[PDB]
């Protein structure tokens, strides 16, 4: 049992109907303190994967670590490391959902929610979630911390169900996560204005977007705002 | 205090009432009596916190006495056991609260009936064949449920009683040195003083 | 839960209730108190369900290998102290049972043996545990006997069950008899307390405060 | 919350964000912090919002009624108070609250009130969570007698490193100038004060 | 308990769910959540249900013969005033969280109230369990200048965004618009979007399957004449 | 401990075509021991009907309560109160000892004499209103309850049909609760009549 | 203090027919207030014409499911692929629970299946261990909701026969699969309209001599 | 200070007269013709604005004043007394009816609170 | 279980330990035997926390019955109750102690001597002419400092044994059912069967 | 506690007050802060001075048997022996550690350890219970590739505010230079920084 001390917010991602998107803000704060304005929370595995990962940052680090360690041990003896015996997203998540659950049994957790966004071998969109509980879920729109509140709703708008993925272009779903990134601004009282986005395509491959800003923000209407009633 | 058992028979109501009063490691005294003549037709025994219950058993008394006196009339058991819940579900929500059960045998005289009326310090009234306060009714109900017949009379029930006894002196852990019982009918209020 | 067993000169009888509680909730009515060990061993169940059925099938296995590796039918005596000396190593850990092994053995007799989680282990001649067991103790300790008939002593345990299920809330359901002889146990019927007792109080002539 | 009050030459000034949040959540992103309780006595609030408010409501009725029976009250008056609510009932009152005023003979003055219900007379004040991330900024950056440019440049960039810093701090920098000139309100939205 | 409220040009439209649960059952399917302080002043209440109930009752009166006594029309200020003043004192013990809306001779106006008498000043507020779900709704969508069709449509929609995504919200959308120089219009289940599907089977019984032990009139009537 | 269920017991209310009817348990206990199988929670006060789950000193408070409030009313207004009117001095009566509740569970059931129309209403301990159009329930076993009712009940029940539902609803409630059963009630009210009928239920 | 326990909602039901078994479950995943999938399996096949559903804490739910469908597997191996009779398989799980008494599943776990007789058994699992083959049982959060509901209308519990009042009970006849399925989707229907934590969808496993089929229904998403 | 007048203003005369009472009748009988008339589908109640100046603005001097939203009153006698037994009137619909039973007391009920009041003022120290 | 008395009288020693076995608020046996013989001339009554007792007390005989066999010779008394003190005395700091009180009268063959050792669960061990352990004592041991003579007789001892049952009888709140006494002298052990 | 690194052209500054403090007393008022792991390693130790100095001494073992194997280790790798113990041991260690380190190959280097084990590698790094006051100063006045004697000026300023506000920093300004020239100890006297 311990408690986190540098903490990551919301973890936000959706399908559509080539792949996978998944976002997660650059700010690592120390309770109220906006501490670290620089923290990479989306990390790669191959071109195939993106673990968006929030909650306790040293928990993170060492996370980060055992996914690069994961690389390495699957590139030996394996002469089809970058082709059919290449990581995919699916072994990556189970991994992940097996250290966390086995860590929360000794009562002793990762304090972290991860979400696994990428594109399997025959195509398919990959998104599961996974947390200090080692409880896992899979969801058309997957989301943490306050990106469940908040987020979630707004990415349900775009993909209610299933039968909706199709339905769904990648400028369609980026431009409602980018929407989501904003209005988590708004309301997050931890999150930041800076953000990190990664499209993983079955066509075009990993995409990650790095140094992305919220912008066309409404304020203005707060000058007619006076007093807190008479 | 501990155990107080009350039944209601064709012509009268026999309340059972332990005799043994224990504070602490000793046991003070093995003739106490646990009840209180309301009316000459009305009994109330009593059982709960050290003090609080013949504190109100006794402003109980002195109140239906004073009723009795002003009106030149006895209420009916109803009536009597209507008033003493009332001052219980009063109690409940006072500073401090009376922490007293009570069983009410009465003879009604208007009806020509028998009633046992079980209040306990909540203000929580019912009126039964047979009633019991505490632990007692654990062991006891069970042998009144089996045995018990609404014409049976009054020795027949104080034979009951008697099996009552036996089953507690058996099989509870607390000795309460024997019980005084007392019979409430037409005629008023006797005491058993073989038992 | 309400069980109860008790000696006479017929043999051992041996009365459970059906009724499993969780909270205020009733879990199941259908539920089995009492566990077939072998053709002479009977065990009841009062406490955590789990506890209980785990630990008495376990004894079973138990008293199987004494039995393989002696040549003989375990003692009611040693069947009972495997249970308790091993409740007795989890003792303090939260294991919560009070349970009765009845038996018949040739150096025994009719035996009764109450083993419970606090690692008590008493014989005796009448027990009744559980949440019901003071209302099944005054109608046996009223009417038990040494000379009662098998068809007698199965209507006192099946009635003092009875007892208990109308009063205990977390007693009912349905009661299991078993009678225990010098030839083993036999089962006695399962017997639905909604019909038991409208069946009991027209023919007894007992429970006249209920309205029927 | 960040709120702060600076005298210059010309009078003070009042600076405080836009930011009320429940735990981590916003629930406001548009407060107004800054409230009159005179005509040129104006109070910045920190702490409970519900205890703040409910405070700066009766003092606008004492003001009120003093202004009826004996004309315009002192900053100093207005201090007071506030000062005697805070005090008189410190075990029931989270606040902790800036009184800035000006009149014509004593000019800008500016009294911090904390949780205690202590007063405090300064040439400046920085309150609420925000503050403890600009005590060195403040004090190695303020000097008497400023010009009104300078003193909301001064207040802007205090601001917006607390805001910075601060989650609980956020949303636009309200200022309201107290001059003999009169009352002017000043708002400054993230997109100018976050680049500086 | 998912209630919105949002600003138009010409008034203000306050919007609320119809679901009343405790804890995770359903008490009430279609429970309304839009009280009525005065004619053209309504409020919507979130936390616990009987304090929401009975302090917009209370001051709903004051505000009635106040309204009486002053011989103007009352004012969505006051109600506010008296409405903090009163949750105040009772220091958050009375569960009350109000969205406040109306119009009045000095015009529209839209306030939030918390239990512990803090109030609030906005365009668009929400309230409840779902806010954070509406609130979403609202900051994507909300404009300056909205008519009155947009902000019917903008609460509406940010009231489903609560029934859906939050299990405290659901069943239906009620609606009250307040327009300046108008009667305010109560629109109760504005939307019923969660009408329970026809059942598999009826469950109508034969008479006669239940047993029964005693009948008898009961005299609800009272002592007769002769 | 808690209150609500040291006594224990259920009310259930139901609409039917120009009828409703209201139903309770006998069951009186202290926890684990039941003490009165005669212990009924339904009360009328002229044609207005309140049944009261919880802790059974204060049902019998109330009861005696508002049979005080009933009969001033009507030596006043010169008429007898009617459901609607009674539910709103039900709540009042609730709220006024909101800081020192009464641990009960009321539901009040009844056809207004002027209008004809059928009217049931239920409350929480402090007085919040739940005015449904299909049932009401309370009491130990209320989850059982809304299962029961929420299956069964269908709209226009006549008075005959109403009562085997709400019968089969209260029984297979109570039979799933450990505090509840011990016998039940059944009132079928009409616009002039009112039939009260007692079950034949499993006494464990 | 770090709560290794969560609820992840959800309702369950399984019914054991004449020469059938149905194992009943909503696809809803919750935490608190909020939705985490409207469509998330819960009753799995786990081979040898059994099915599982573990309902409570997700988590503990997957790890118990994920065990015993191990245990299908290496009984096989060790057995010479005899198949796992539902009897066989129950006694299984009650010591894999009870592996965990001092630090518990916090699950309800239900099993459906064929007896070796070919007739329908369900099995019904308290969070350590304690088991019953039973004809009815609900489990998880509406369970409270159902299971009074499936007393009357499958065991026909308080109904009686018309005109004998009260004498002659309502005789115990057999269900079929279109009968047994219209009662499981009431059931969730009205489960659904009282209970927050139920809805979204509702997926049926049903098992006969033949196999395992798959029905599923929709229900409401507020 | 303290209202030391605890004891009644009106009491009996010899002759079985409440003096107090009696005069109060002969203020209202010196007061302007206010009436009263019931139809089969409404009632009526009229009186004269009596101007007591052509500069007073008559129209701010309510004399026929709503107590409920189905019940309305007017007086002949003292204005003044009239304005503060209105603003009692209005009160006691909502304290001692509205908040109790949730609807507006009926004609007669309201009328008599209002008369409980009177006798008070003509008992009350 | 509740009250174990001991006496060292001229040339026995006496061992009164009550019948009943209560569990929560039902006495389930009214005729059990606290006591174990660990040799021909050495008893040892025990009482404190269920299970713990017999299991102790039944582990102590098997250990001296073990030593017996080995030797082919009977431990003194002395050597008994010096071996049992040790076995509590490593037990209180133990992960879970065994809660358990013993009274060791025995017969010393080689001095021809009784010998009373009353030893408490932390294993204190003193030598006494009378013992007790619980509640016991504080009502029987003004008793027997008042009427106790070293050179009194088995019959004498015995009364004096009675007086102080009929004392706890009289004075302690619970019903502990009548004691089984045993007498440990020269020829071993018997019991008094009726008393 | 008031420690803080700041990296410039020439290397790395590493600067700390003197002030242990037990409750409200000075335990030393001239305690040694910057400690040597290697040559051109040194570390900030802020937190328990138990903790951070059993830290420190089992870093400087590790580095010691590091450089007898493979040479002179990397400041990176200095970090991650740090965030090995601090992390691995985070229920048990109360130590935030800011290292600092000069190579060759990478020049000045800073890495912050806070509470949690994570390590961020920064410009400059400031930690210990004064910081939070000199956010605001040290965000506005920190520019890269400062002089030596900017850098030197730049810590002292910072550090003053930070001792002057917080009640738990005092003394001494002791300050490290680490530079290819070699490492040069530097330390100011209250008379120097109070008039800052
Ligand atoms: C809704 O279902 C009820 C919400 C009301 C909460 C207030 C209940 C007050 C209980 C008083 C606590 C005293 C208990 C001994
Ligand atoms: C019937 O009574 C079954 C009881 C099952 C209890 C499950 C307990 C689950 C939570 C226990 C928490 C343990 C913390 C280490
Ligand atoms: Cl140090
Ligand atoms: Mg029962
Ligand atoms: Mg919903
Ligand atoms: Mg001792
Ligand atoms: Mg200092």
């Amino acid at each position: 049992t311990q408690q986190p001390i540098v903490t990551g917010t919301s973890v936000i991602s959706m399908k559509y109907d080539n792949g996978v998107i998944i976002a997660a803000d650059n700010l690592g704060s120390y309770g109220s303190l906006l501490r670290f304005n620089g923290v990479e929370r989306l990390i790669p595995v191959g071109d195939n994967t993106v673990v968006g990962i929030s909650g306790d940052i040293s928990d993170m680090q060492h996370i980060e670590r055992l996914l690069k360690d994961l690389v390495t041990e699957n590139a030996y003896d394996n002469p089809l490391a970058d082709a059919e015996e290449a990581l995919e997203p699916s072994y990556i998540f189970e991994y992940l959902a097996t250290v966390m659950y086995q860590r929360r049994s000794k009562m002793n957790p990762l304090w972290n929610a991860i979400i696994v966004a990428g594109v399997q071998s025959n195509g398919d969109q990959f998104l599961r979630y996974v947390n200090l509980l080692g409880v896992t879920y899979s969801s058309p729109t997957l989301a943490t911390g306050f990106g469940a509140h908040m987020a979630n709703p707004l990415l349900r708008k775009v993909v209610d169900r299933e039968s909706d993925i199709p339905k769904t272009t990648v400028q369609v779903a980026e431009e409602a996560i980018v929407n989501a990134m904003r209005v988590l601004y708004y309301r997050d009282a931890r999150s930041s204005r800076n953000f990190s986005l990664a499209i993983i395509d079955k066509n075009t491959g990993l995409t990650f977007k790095k140094n992305l800003q919220v912008e066309n923000m409404k304020w203005d209407f707060a000058k007619d705002i006076k007093g807190y009633g008479t | 205090m501990d155990i107080i058992l009350g039944i209601r028979v064709q012509d009268s109501v026999i309340l059972a009432s332990s005799k043994a009063v224990t504070r602490g490691i000793s046991v003070l005294k093995d003739s106490d009596d646990k009840t209180r003549q309301l009316s000459p037709h009305t009994l109330m025994s009593f059982a709960g916190e050290a003090g609080d219950t013949v504190q109100f058993a006794e402003y109980i008394q002195a109140n239906i006495q004073l009723y009795s006196i002003r009106e030149d009339y006895e209420l009916s058991p109803q009536a009597v056991s209507s008033f003493v819940r009332q001052e219980l579900a009063k109690s409940i929500r006072s500073r401090r609260p009376y922490q007293v059960n009570v069983l009410i045998g009465g003879y009604d005289k208007k009806k020509n009936k028998p009633e046992l009326y079980q209040i306990d310090y909540l203000g929580t009234k019912v009126e039964l064949p047979y009633g019991a306060h505490g632990y007692s009714g654990f062991y006891t109900f069970s042998l009144l449920d089996h045995h018990y017949r609404p014409d049976m009379t009054t020795e027949e029930g104080l034979d009951l009683l008697k099996l009552c006894v036996q089953e507690l002196e058996k099989r509870m852990p607390m000795d309460f040195k024997g019980v005084i019982v007392k019979i409430v009918d037409k005629d008023g209020i006797r005491q058993v003083d073989d038992f | 839960t309400t069980t109860l067993a008790f000696r006479f000169q017929g043999g051992i009888i041996v009365a459970v209730d059906s009724r499993a509680t969780a909270g205020n909730w009733v879990a199941s009515q259908t539920v089995k108190k009492v566990i077939e060990i072998n053709p002479f061993l009977l065990g009841t169940m009062a406490g955590g369900a789990a506890d209980c059925q785990f630990w008495e099938t376990w004894l079973g296995s138990q008293c199987r290998l004494h039995e393989l590796r002696e040549k003989e039918r375990i003692s009611v005596a040693a069947a009972s102290k495997i249970l308790s000396n091993l409740v007795y190593q989890y003792k303090g850990a939260g294991l919560s049972m009070g349970t009765m092994i009845c038996g018949y053995t040739r150096k025994e007799g009719p035996t009764i043996y109450y083993v419970d989680s606090d690692g008590t282990r008493l014989k005796g001649d009448i027990f009744c545990v559980g949440s019901g067991q003071t209302f099944a103790y005054g109608v046996l300790d009223s009417n038990y006997k040494w000379d009662l008939s098998v068809e007698d002593a199965l209507y006192l345990g099946k009635r003092s069950i009875l007892a208990a299920a109308h009063r205990d809330a977390y007693s009912g359901g349905s009661v299991n008899l078993y009678h225990v002889t010098e030839d083993g146990w036999i089962y006695h019927g399962n017997h639905d307390v909604g019909e038991l007792f409208w069946k009991v109080k027209e023919e007894e002539g007992s429970f006249n405060n209920v309205i029927g | 919350t960040s709120i702060m009050a600076v005298t210059f030459k010309d009078g003070v000034i009042l600076g405080a964000d836009s930011r009320t949040t429940t735990g981590a959540y916003i629930a406001n992103r548009v407060t107004d912090k800054l409230t009159r309780v005179h005509d040129k006595i104006w109070c910045c609030r920190s702490g409970s919002a519900a205890d703040t408010q409910a405070i700066a409501d009766i003092v606008q009725y004492h003001l009120e009624l003093y202004t009826s029976q004996y004309g315009t009250p002192s900053t100093e008056t207005a201090a007071s108070v506030f000062k005697e609510l805070c005090y008189e009932n410190k075990d029931n009152l989270t606040a902790g609250i800036i009184v800035a005023g000006y009149d014509d003979k004593n000019k800008g003055e500016v009294y911090t009130i904390p949780l205690g219900g202590s007063v405090h007379k300064l040439p400046y004040a920085i309150a609420g969570s925000g503050s403890t991330f600009i005590y060195g900024y403040c004090d190695k950056n303020f000097r008497e007698n400023m010009s009104k440019e300078e003193t909301v440049d001064f207040i802007k960039h205090s601001l917006s490193q607390a805001i910075k810093w601060d989650g609980s701090s956020g949303g636009v920098i309200r200022m309201v100038v107290l001059t003999a000139a009169g009352v002017e309100r000043l708002i400054f939205y993230p997109d100018e004060y976050e680049q500086l | 308990t998912t209630i919105v409220g949002v600003k138009f040009n010409n008034g203000v439209v306050i919007a609320a769910d119809t679901r009343s649960t405790q804890g995770p059952i359903v008490a009430d399917k279609n429970c309304a959540k839009l009280h009525r302080i005065s004619p053209k002043i309504w409020c919507a209440g979130a936390g616990t249900a009987a304090d929401t109930e009975a302090v917009t009752q209370l001051i709903g009166s004051n505000i009635e013969l106040h309204s009486l006594y002053t011989s103007r029309e009352p004012r969505v200020v006051s109600a506010l005033q008296m409405l903090k003043q009163h949750l105040f004192k009772y220091q958050g013990h009375i569960g009350a969280y109000l969205i406040v809306a109306g119009v009045d001779p000095t015009g529209s106006h839209l306030f939030s109230i918390h239990a512990h008498g803090s109030t609030d000043v906005g365009y668009y507020l929400s309230l409840g369990s779902g806010s954070l779900a509406a609130m979403a709704v609202l900051e994507s969508h909300w404009k300056q200048d909205l008519t009155k069709e947009e902000a019917i449509k903008l609460a509406s929609d940010a009231i489903q965004a609560g029934i859906w995504n939050d299990l405290g919200s659901g069943s239906n959308v009620d609606v009250c618009v307040m327009e300046i120089g108008k009667d305010a219009e109560y629109l109760r289940n504005y939307l019923t979007p969660n009408v329970r599907e026809e059942k598999q089977k009826s469950y109508k019984f034969p008479r006669g399957t239940t047993a029964v032990l005693k009948e008898s009139i009961v005299n609800i009537c009272d002592i007769q004449e002769e | 401990s808690d209150p609500s269920s040291i006594n224990g017991g259920i009310v259930v209310a139901m609409t039917g075509k120009d009828c409703v009817a209201i139903a309770c348990d006998l069951r009186l206990g202290s926890q684990s021991l039941g003490v009165s199988n005669k212990f009924e929670k339904i009360f009328h006060y002229g044609h207005v009907f309140l049944g009261i789950t919880g802790l059974a000193t204060d049902v019998t408070t109330l009861n005696e309560m508002f049979r005080y409030k009933t009969n001033l009313y009507k030596l006043k207004e010169e008429r007898a109160i009617e459901p609607e009117t009674f539910t709103q001095l039900v709540s009042s009566s609730l709220y006024e000892r909101r800081f020192g509740p009464y641990f009960v569970g009321p539901v009040v059931a009844g056809i207004n004499s002027k209008s004809g129309k059928p009217f049931i209403a239920g409350f929480d301990l402090i007085g919040c209103i739940d005015e449904a159009k299909d049932f009401i329930v309370s009491g130990t076993a209320s989850d059982q309850l809304f299962g029961m009712c929420e299956s069964l009940y269908e709209p226009n029940l006549e008075p005959e049909d109403l009562f085997e539902t709400i019968s089969q609803a209260l029984l297979n409630a109570a039979d799933r609760d450990a505090l509840s059963g011990w016998g039940a009630v059944v009132y079928i009210i009409k616009k002039d009549e009112v039939v009260k009928r007692y079950l034949k239920m499993r006494q464990d | 203090q770090f709560n290794p326990y969560g609820d992840n909602g959800g309702t369950i039901l399984g019914i054991a027919g004449e020469d059938f078994a149905v194992l009943a479950g909503d696809t809803r995943n919750i935490t608190d207030y909020s939705i985490n999938s409207r469509y998330e399996p819960k009753v799995f096949d786990c081979g040898d014409n059994i099915v599982m559903s573990a309902n409570g804490f997700a988590a503990d739910g997957d790890a118990l499911v994920k065990r015993f469908k191990n245990s299908v597997k290496w009984y096989h191996f060790d057995h010479n692929d005899k198949k796992l009779s539902i009897n066989s398989a129950a006694r299984n799980i009650q010591h894999l629970l009870y592996g965990k008494r001092f630090f518990p599943y916090y699950v309800h776990t239900i099993i459906a299946g064929l007896d070796e007789d070919g007739k329908g058994a369900v099995y019904s699992f308290d969070p350590v261990g304690s088991y019953e083959r039973e004809q009815c049982r609900a489990g998880g959060a509406a369970a409270s909701l159902i299971m009074p509901f499936l007393d009357n209308q499958v065991n026909f519990k308080n109904q009686y026969e018309p005109g004998t009042n009260g004498k002659v009970k309502k005789p115990l006849k057999y269900l079929s699969v279109e009968e047994v399925i219209k009662l499981v989707r009431d059931s969730f229907t009205s489960a659904t309209e009282r209970h927050i934590q139920v809805g979204d969808g509702l997926e049926i496993l049903i098992v006969t001599k033949d196999g395992v089929r798959k029905e599923f229904y929709e229900l409401k998403r507020d | 200070m303290t209202d030391r007048y605890s004891f009644s203003l009106t009491t009996f005369s010899p002759s079985g007269k409440l003096g107090q009472i009696d005069y109060a009748l002969t203020a209202v009988k010196q007061g302007v013709t206010s009436l009263g008339i019931k139809a089969t589908n409404g009632v009526v109640i009229a009186t004269e604005k009596k101007s007591s100046s052509p500069l007073a603005m008559s129209e701010t001097l309510s004399k026929v004043s709503l107590l409920t939203p189905d019940i309305g009153a007017v007086y002949s006698g003292m204005g003044p007394d009239y304005r503060v037994l209105v603003d009692k009137s209005r009160k006691v619909a909502h304290t001692s009816y509205k908040r109790i039973y949730g609807e507006y007391p009926p004609t007669k009920l309201l009328v008599s609170e209002v008369a409980k009041i009177m006798q008070e003022a003509t008992q009350s120290g």
